[PDB]
């Protein structure tokens, strides 16, 4: 039930129309969803306890890791037809910079 | 089941 | 993480564990973005419907970890929080809109092979990488299964 | 200014076991 060490999983970003149609919760531009669709075969998803963690991507241009999202919510965990929703970090970057600049 | 952490960390 | 795999050592040096003091338990994951700032989800710190309203003194952040439960002596670093900042418009009433929060560490954390900050994207970075089909990576010490 | 570069990987020019999967998706 609980892992002994840090877990990792790579997941594809999903089209907005699909994210929206997978849930009853109102999606906003400050969110994005990721995960494999039922017919893709592969699985994987964040879950309870992962909350707050990072969704990162490695740039093929400068080879640095960037945090694009924060594990936020989801209906169940790794259910077919459902996806993981993440806070859109860039969309909220002005606030981030405002706080740090203090 | 978390191992105790040093007392210095409150 | 469900249907994932064991992370490699030093694979995610920006991964942070939000640790609850008492009872000593994992609270949430988080990320290191500088020597004194940690990013996490707002609902990890504040969620009135459940009467959750953590204050700086209720928790600690453990950085440089790999093992979930053990105290990784000579590897992990434990910091105390100076201040918590929750997005003023975080919508806990409805859909967790703007689910984001920052935590300033009391003292800067020393970087190492296991402790290093992640970058935050700029417009062009977000625009070019945040596209359907493109894959990102998620990490954490959460449930391996839904139930 | 060294954000995103892992001491045990990029800094040493070593790749982790699945980062290539991410690169491959960025078509
Ligand atoms: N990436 C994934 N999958 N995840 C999941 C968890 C995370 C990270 C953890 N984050 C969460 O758990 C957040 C916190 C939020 C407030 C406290 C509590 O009410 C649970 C609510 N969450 C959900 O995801 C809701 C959906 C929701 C979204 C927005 C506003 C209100 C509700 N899901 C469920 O309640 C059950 O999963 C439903 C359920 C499913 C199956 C069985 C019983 C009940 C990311
Ligand atoms: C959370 O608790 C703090 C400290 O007691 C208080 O100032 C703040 O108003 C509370 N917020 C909510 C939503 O309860
Ligand atoms: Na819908
Ligand atoms: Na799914």
């Amino acid at each position: 039930g609980q892992p002994s060490v840090l877990q990792v999983v790579n997941l594809p970003i999903v089209e907005r129309p699909v994210c929206k149609d997978s849930t009853r919760i109102r999606i906003t531009d400050n969110m994005f969803c990721a995960g494999y669709k039922p017919d893709e075969g592969k699985r994987g998803d964040a879950c309870e306890g992962d909350s707050g963690g990072p969704f990162v991507m490695k740039s093929p241009f400068n080879n640095r890791w960037y945090q694009m999202g924060i594990v936020s919510w989801g209906e169940g965990c790794d259910r077919d037809g459902k996806y993981g929703f993440y806070t859109h970090v860039f969309r909220l970057k002005k606030w981030i910079q405002k706080v740090i600049d203090q | 089941d978390f191992e105790e952490i040093p007392e210095e960390y409150l | 993480i469900v249907e994932g795999s064991d992370a490699e050592i030093g694979m995610s040096p920006w991964q942070v564990m939000l640790f609850r003091k008492s009872p000593q338990e994992l609270l949430c994951g988080a990320s290191l973005i500088s020597d004194r700032w940690v990013l996490t989800a707002a609902h990890c710190l504040l969620y009135p419907p459940w009467d959750k309203n953590f204050t700086e003194n209720d928790l600690l952040v453990r950085i440089g970890k790999h093992s979930r439960t053990r105290y990784e002596r000579n590897i992990e670093k434990i910091s105390m929080l100076e201040k918590i900042y929750i997005h003023p418009r975080y919508n806990w009433r409805e859909n967790l809109d703007r689910d984001i929060a920052l935590m300033k560490l009391k003292k800067p954390v020393a970087f190492s092979d296991y402790i290093h900050p992640v970058c935050l994207p700029d417009r062009e970075t977000a625009a070019s990488l945040l596209q359907a089909g493109y894959k990102g990576r998620v990490t954490g010490w959460g449930n391996l299964k839904e139930t | 200014a060294d954000c995103g570069l892992r001491p045990l990987f990029e800094k040493k020019s070593l790749e982790d076991k699945t980062e290539r999967e991410l690169l491959e998706s960025y078509i």
